[PDB]
């Protein structure tokens, strides 16, 4: 039930 | 504006697909945004129980447990729904 994770970004990501 | 992901560069609505460090397969969308930002969903896909490995829709692989050697197929279908079957010899 438990759903892959995304993935995101950009210039200045914090992370 | 413009993405940059893994080395590449994209286009404001450019889509393409990247792989997830931990294996699956993700579909992305370019937004840009002043910051070139983007993002990426995981798509329909099956991950074999045993040895944690993704395979994709139509994907075809082949199991060997318990001394067993099996034919698998990932349907998909919403559900990262596949199947195996015992290999078999036909005439
Ligand atoms: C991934 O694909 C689905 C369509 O199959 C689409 O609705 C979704 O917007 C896509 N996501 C991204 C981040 O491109």
């Amino acid at each position: 039930v438990v759903g892959l994770p995304g993935q995101r970004g950009e210039r200045g990501f914090p992370g | 504006d413009q993405c940059i992901v893994d080395d590449i560069t994209y286009n404001v609505q450019d889509t393409f697909h990247k792989k997830h460090e931990e294996g699956h397969m993700l579909n992305c969308t370019c937004f840009g945004q002043g910051r070139g930002r983007w993002k990426c969903d995981p798509v329909d896909q099956c991950q074999d129980s045993e040895t944690g490995t993704f395979y994709q829709i139509g994907d075809s692989w082949e199991k060997y447990v318990h001394g067993v050697r099996y034919q698998c197929y990932c349907y998909g279908r919403g559900i990262g729904e596949w199947h195996c079957q015992p290999l078999q010899t036909y005439p």
